[PDB]
């Protein structure tokens, strides 16, 4: 999203990939495990997480080519050469 | 009366609500600095062919030189100079000339690329979207007399409003024009503009921009951005001698300078 | 350069005639002069004893050497924390100043091979060579060999149709990014050494961006290109040394009326107001602000527009001109090739 | 894939008429295809001066088809020009490239960050 020219291109959106999440690691037996998870769903369920993702992301992003068309022309002229050979052998 | 007398007789403290600001309102109280730019407005509903024509005579003299090389192609040569621009293919003459069939492979390609450039010109005209304005602002010649032009049109303002006093300080005769052009309801005037029971209307521009952004069809279009208009702002009125004014102004300068406004 | 001598010269313009209207309104005499430097005024720690001081017009006003700053003062919070203000008059936003084949050769190499081989197959089928060539000249550009030539003439339209389509595509859709579209440009959020964006050195635009706690990139990037005056910036963007500049809208519109290459941007941000810089609680506050609002209500603002603000100062010649130059150059060689046939016949 | 078939059938329907039109009132009986498909593209080719009045009406109604065909084909080229493709050779983790780089002719390369959980 900050790439100069957008030359490098990503592949898909995580379909044949891991597609995991990022939690917060705490020690075993911590009393904050319920309250932090309540705060996470409060921060997501109001667009505030979406506001921060809007703040910290950028969802942005030319030449002629007719090689399939030129290959079709080059194949049809060979077919026309074969049709001329049909008249040549007659 | 209104919100003014509650502050003058001090039954109220300050007018946080929106308020137009003029001289005699500033005589009795002390307004704060404004924060939004809210003005007033009126709601309404050559040498291309020459360089071809010069070389056309040169190509005709070349065709005369073809006739000198090796039998009536004179006006037919004018037809050929037309067809090397347009390619209409009218059956008149079979070209038997050796030289005359040589420069056609340049001129017909010039006609092809000229046709492509003309399609590009029409696509660029398709990109261009025009918007014209009959009235430019308060300096309109329509504001002289509606009998001076062929339709006698009609326009008013809000009844018992500060815009009325502003126009009476601008033009007292325009108050006499609006005296037969009064109205009651803002949305009633909106329906009168949509159906055609009103021609123009003078009102504060930012509210008209808020209504135009939600306008069903965007048919009624504003004029300009307040260039020939009052172009005032909206502040907060406080009582004279209130100590809160400096702190409220610093709060305004903080609330503007952060992008939260 | 030369700060040595202070010279009395003539001044006129917008705020000069504004203050003349004020002197027509209010009973006072004047003492009109200028500031010794090219700064609006910034509060900076001085070299000794670690103490904040002002500079520009503000430090000279607070020193008592001046009385009134009649200037386009960028009114903000920190300037108001120390001195009292009047109500603004110049209401405008901010803007950004900007400045405003091979495949055909392959077809041309194939078409003469086609034109040769159609006649060389005509000699087997029961000035004929030049007749076949001159018949083939009008195919690409406007009995079995006729069945081949109708196929070649079918390709002759589709090639120039694709050429017309992508020449229109080369000029309609892919418009080059000559604009920035304001603050929301991602190429300025993390810029490079090419997009030279800057502003006036030690201006209140930099202070307004210093309050912006999310643009630390642009603050430490313009420090290599902070310039003293805007007249420096006009010549620097004229010499293509700059690429973007941050200034008020109507001034750059007047300079666009001056120079046609000076082009603004589309977005309109920080719609602020400019007033007269003033002292603290003074007898030149009540009457003076009443005179300001009296100047707001009448048509003197439109008179000021008539002074400087209101006043100002496809055609098909882009790509076909270079083709027409080669067309006109080929005429002499085409005439010279006729003399070879003159010597032949 | 079914456009050229019905255009061929229409070509036969058009070419069958000018046989009998010239029969009612000297070389373009079976040679009407060479005129017809050659004047689909309007190639400025000297073919034959038409004399049948019904044949002239048929040429007049066929040339409007020739105009709208090139109009629709320039429209098709513009619509394909709107379609800017973003294609990738590798589909995912199950790529055939992810077996041996000797299978394909260019020797390519890919890695990760050191000491990664990846
Ligand atoms: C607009 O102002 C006029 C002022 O005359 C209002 O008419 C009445 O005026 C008398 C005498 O001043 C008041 O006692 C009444 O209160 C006014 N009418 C009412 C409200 O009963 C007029 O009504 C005002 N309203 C509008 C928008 O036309
Ligand atoms: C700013 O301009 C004036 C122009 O008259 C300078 O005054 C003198 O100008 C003459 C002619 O250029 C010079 O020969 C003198 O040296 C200038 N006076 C002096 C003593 O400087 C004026 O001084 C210029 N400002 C400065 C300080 O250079
Ligand atoms: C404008 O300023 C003048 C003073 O410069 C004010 O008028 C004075 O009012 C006081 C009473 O409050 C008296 O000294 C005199 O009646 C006036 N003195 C002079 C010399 O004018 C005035 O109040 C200010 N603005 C207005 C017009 O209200
Ligand atoms: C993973 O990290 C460790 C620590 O940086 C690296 O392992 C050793 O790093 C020291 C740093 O001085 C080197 O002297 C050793 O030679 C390294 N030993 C190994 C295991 O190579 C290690 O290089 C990093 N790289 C990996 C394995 O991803
Ligand atoms: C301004 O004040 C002086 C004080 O002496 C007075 O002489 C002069 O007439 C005044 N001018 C006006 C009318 O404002
Ligand atoms: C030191 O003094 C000079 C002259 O007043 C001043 O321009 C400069 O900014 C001062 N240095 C700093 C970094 O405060």
């Amino acid at each position: 999203g900050r790439d100069e020219g957008c030359k490098l291109v990503t592949i898909g959106s995580g379909y044949i990939f891991a597609t995991t999440g990022y939690g917060i690691a705490l020690q075993k037996g911590s009393p904050w495990k319920r309250q932090i998870d309540l705060a996470l769903l409060q921060f997501v369920g109001d667009g505030e997480m979406e506001e921060l993702e809007t703040l910290w992301l950028t969802g942005i992003c030319s030449s002629q080519l007719d090689i399939d068309n030129m290959a079709g022309v080059f194949y049809m002229l060979a077919a026309a050469m074969a049709l001329s050979l049909i008249t040549f052998i007659w | 009366n209104g919100m003014i007398g509650e502050v003058v007789y001090q039954r109220a403290v300050m007018a946080v609500g929106s308020l137009t600001i003029n001289e005699e309102r500033s005589e009795v109280v002390d307004f704060s600095v404004p924060f939004v730019e809210t003005g007033i407005s009126v709601m309404v509903s050559a040498s291309v062919w020459v360089m071809m024509f010069v070389m056309l005579l040169i190509v005709s003299a070349i065709a005369v030189f073809v006739f000198e090389y090796f039998s009536f192609t004179i006006g037919k040569a004018i037809w050929l100079l037309w067809g090397l621009v347009f390619n209409n293919s009218v059956p008149v003459q079979n070209p038997k000339g050796t030289t005359s069939k040589i420069m056609v492979s340049v001129w017909a390609f010039f006609a092809v690329i000229f046709l492509a450039s003309y399609t590009a010109n029409l696509a660029a005209f398709m990109i261009q979207e025009e918007f014209v304005d009959q009235v430019t602002g308060l300096s309109d010649k329509k504001f002289q007399r509606p009998h001076d032009y062929s339709p006698p049109f009609r326009f008013g303002t809000v009844p018992n409003g500060s815009t009325e006093r502003n126009i009476r300080n601008n033009y007292p005769y325009m108050h006499q024009y609006m005296t037969r052009f009064n109205q009651r309801g803002v949305e009633d005037a909106l329906v009168s503009l949509k159906t055609g029971k009103l021609d123009a209307f003078i009102y504060d521009a930012a509210v008209l921009n808020y209504k135009a952004g939600r306008d069903e069809g965007c048919k009624l279009v504003t004029i300009g951005s307040g260039y020939i208009f009052a172009t005032t702002g909206y502040g907060i009125a406080l009582q004279k001698g209130s100590p809160w004014k400096r702190q409220i102004d610093l709060a305004l300068l903080q609330f503007v300078g952060d992008g939260e406004m | 350069g030369s700060p040595r001598h202070t010279v009395p010269q003539c001044c006129y313009g917008f705020c000069i005639d504004l203050l003349i209207k004020l002197a027509r309104t209010m009973n006072f005499t004047y003492e009109v002069h200028l500031v010794a430097d090219g700064k609006f005024g910034t509060q900076e720690r001085v070299n000794n004893s670690n103490k904040k001081e002002w500079n520009g017009m503000m430090g000279e006003l607070l020193s008592g050497q001046a009385d009134m700053i009649v200037a386009p003062l960028t009114i903000n919070n920190e300037r108001a924390q120390y001195i009292e203000f009047s109500k603004p008059f110049k209401y405008q936003g901010l803007t950004i100043l900007v400045k405003k084949s091979t495949l055909w050769l392959l077809v041309g190499l194939s078409v003469h091979v086609v034109a040769v081989m159609l006649y060389l197959l005509d000699r087997f089928s029961p000035l004929t060579l030049s007749s076949a060539m001159w018949f083939s000249w009008g195919v690409l550009l406007n009995f079995s060999a006729r069945i081949l030539g109708m196929v070649w003439a079918g390709f002759a339209m589709i090639i120039v149709a694709s050429y017309t389509a992508n020449l229109a595509a080369f000029l309609v859709l892919d418009r080059p990014e000559e604009r920035i579209t304001g603050i929301n440009d991602p190429r300025l959020r993390n810029p490079s050494d090419k997009f030279i964006y800057a502003t006036v050195k030690q201006s209140s635009v930099d202070i307004y961006f210093r309050r912006q706690v999310e643009l630390s990139t642009m603050y430490r990037h313009m420090e290599k290109h902070n310039y003293e005056s805007a007249a420096e910036a006009i010549q620097a963007v004229r010499d293509n040394k700059l690429h973007a500049f941050i200034w008020d809208s109507a001034v750059l519109e007047f300079e666009a009326s001056q120079k046609c290459d000076l082009v603004t941007t589309g977005e309109l941000f920080f719609r602020s107001g400019f007033g007269i810089g003033m002292r603290k609680d003074s007898p030149w506050k009540q009457n003076v602000s009443l005179s300001i609002l009296k100047s707001h209500e009448n048509g003197f603002m439109e008179d000021l527009d008539k002074t400087w603000v209101r006043y100002q100062e496809t055609l098909t010649f882009e790509n076909m001109a270079g083709v027409f130059m080669l067309v006109a150059g080929g005429i002499v060689a085409g005439i010279f090739l006729i003399f070879i046939e003159i010597a032949y016949k």
